[PDB]
């Protein structure tokens, strides 16, 4: 128990929703190719899935879905199987588990922010629909990014716990072993395979000396839905990153010996999902993600 | 007694009411329009329906993508 | 993105009304005629057993063109079936599909 735990347990999910927001919903009989293009066109990262037959929300369509489908699409094409691209949402969902069956994870606007964080961690998820039980409507999609920002802003800097002044290395927040990375020349299809195997939301791009020069993330993946690519998956990650060659400073990094406070501050101010942990010479040592931060704040 | 007569206004509803200038036909994306249905032009057999609804103090604009 | 309020038609106002009224009947919705261009519509959901309410209003936007407006009506962990907003969209869709053609 701390000033963070107290705050989270005494605030409702309702308090986090902006005055005005946009929500994209897909009927499950919609074509997959059309759904992912709708994500891009609407500037949105996820969409609740509506099953008309059941008159119910049954899941979410995210970039992780897109990664998995593209990976399967690429391998099937080399073996002359072409289905997915004319798959509807229900058929794609039927493919991947199907009893193995995963129900929709959601939360009430009146439930605590504590329960929201707990649900994200437990379910290994980044998108938590806030659903009003009276009307059944989805109001908002809650995220790590939004939650951390809220915490940073509405908690007074003081009554400050001792652990805020402690370094990442002291507190062991982040991942510092078996880091999923790609090289400058690594083809996109290989990168997708790495995404699927490690269930990770970003890949650092490194040179021959293991120094980070860029980052390949979920933002870069849905761009393949914008451009009518689907074909040129054999190109390098670098070529795929040309869509943002201009207007790009560099990768946001941190060091092992920075305080939790400084890193929370950097993550919030930058509006980014992770920092690449690096040494004196920009060699990748690990990743600290919003996932690690919120897991640390909820348990300590 | 004498037969009685009927006076009917008739033309009060001969034409539908004109759209009041506060309700606008087109929104670019790119008040109280609350609860009103909006739509994109149908493209490639898909319809996009849209509306804005209030929950307490919050407004959400929902878009439904739905095949014909 | 250009968003359009309801749907537009150049068909006769009385023919628009008669046709939405027939479509309502064919769909098993309840309705009330508030005035000749204003209808309240009520539906029992086949799956959920809950009720959905909306309004239909016809407007004239120019000398040959009319506008049909649809407005949802406000009443009074795994999710249960149902969503007022989505069901509103589905009512509208079903009504359009069964009353008119492009
Ligand atoms: C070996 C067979 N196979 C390969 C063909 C499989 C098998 C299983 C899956 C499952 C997926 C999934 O679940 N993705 C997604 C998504 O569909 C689902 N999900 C997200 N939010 C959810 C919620 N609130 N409730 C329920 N589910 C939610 O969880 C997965 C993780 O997404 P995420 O929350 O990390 O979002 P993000 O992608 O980071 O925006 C998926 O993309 O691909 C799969 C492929
Ligand atoms: C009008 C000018 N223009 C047209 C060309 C735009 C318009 C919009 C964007 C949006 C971007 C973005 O949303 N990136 C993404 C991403 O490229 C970047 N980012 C994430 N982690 C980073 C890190 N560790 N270091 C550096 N960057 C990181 O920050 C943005 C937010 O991503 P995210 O943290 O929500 O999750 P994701 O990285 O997508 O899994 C972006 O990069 O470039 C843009 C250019
Ligand atoms: N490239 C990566 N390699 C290894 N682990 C990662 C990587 N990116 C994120 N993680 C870890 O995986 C968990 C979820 O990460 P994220 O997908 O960023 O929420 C967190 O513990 C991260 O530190």
């Amino acid at each position: 128990s701390s000033v963070y735990t107290t705050f989270m347990k005494s605030h409702r999910c309702y308090d986090l929703i902006p005055t005005s927001s946009k929500l994209v919903v897909f009927d499950t009989s919609l074509q997959v190719k059309k759904a992912f293009f709708a994500l891009v066109t609407n500037g949105v990262r996820a969409a609740p899935l509506w099953d008309s037959k059941k008159q119910s929300f049954v899941g979410m369509l995210t970039i992780t879905d897109f990664i998995n489908i593209l990976h399967r699409y690429y391998k099937s094409a080399l073996v002359q199987i072409y289905e997915l691209e004319e798959h509807k949402i229900e058929t794609w969902r039927e493919v991947y588990l199907q009893d193995s069956f995963k129900p929709l994870v959601c939360i009430s606007p009146n439930a605590s922010l504590f329960d929201a964080v707990s649900s994200l961690i437990r379910n290994k998820i980044h998108r938590l629909p806030v659903i009003d039980p009276e009307s059944g409507n989805t109001l908002y999609i809650l995220t790590h990014k939004r939650i951390l920002k809220f915490l940073k802003l509405f908690i007074t800097e003081f009554p400050k716990p001792e652990f805020m002044s402690k370094s990442l290395e002291e507190l062991q927040i982040g991942t510092y072993a078996n880091i999923a990375m790609v090289r400058t020349t690594t083809p996109v299809y290989v990168a997708l395979g790495i995404f699927v195997q490690h269930r990770v939301s970003a890949l650092p791009v490194v040179d021959e000396k293991g120094r980070v020069v860029d980052i390949y993330s979920k933002f870069d993946v849905i761009n393949l839905a914008a451009e009518k690519t689907y074909n040129n998956l054999d190109v390098s990650v670098t070529k795929a990153l040309q869509h943002r060659s201009h207007y790009f400073e560099g990768v946001l990094k941190c060091y092992l010996h920075e305080t939790l406070e400084a890193i929370i501050n950097r993550l919030v101010e930058a509006e980014v999902h992770r920092l690449v942990v690096v040494d004196e010479h920009d060699v990748v040592k690990g990743i600290v993600s919003l996932s690690d931060i919120l897991q640390a704040l909820v348990l300590t | 007694g004498q037969e009685m007569y009927a006076f009917r206004s008739e033309e009060r509803f001969k034409s539908p009411p004109i759209l009041p200038p506060h309700l606008l036909q087109v929104i670019l994306n790119k008040h109280v329009m609350l609860n009103h249905l909006y739509a994109l032009s149908i493209k490639d057999s898909v319809m996009v329906l849209s509306a804005t609804h209030r929950y307490k103090k919050k407004y959400v604009t929902t878009l439904l993508y739905k095949p014909i | 993105m250009a968003w359009h309020l309801g749907i537009r038609s150049q068909s006769r106002p009385n023919d628009i009304m008669a046709e939405v009224c027939r479509a309502i009947k064919q769909l098993d919705y309840e309705w009330k005629v508030v005035n000749p261009y204003y209808l309240r519509v009520r539906r029992k959901n086949p799956v959920t057993s809950t009720f959905s309410k909306m309004s239909l209003q016809l407007y004239q936007v120019d000398s040959r063109t009319y506008l049909l407006d649809f407005r949802s009506i406000d009443d009074e962990v795994a999710p249960r079936p149902g969503s007022h907003t989505i069901e509103f969209f589905e009512m509208c869709a079903n009504l359009i599909k069964n009353s008119c053609t492009v």
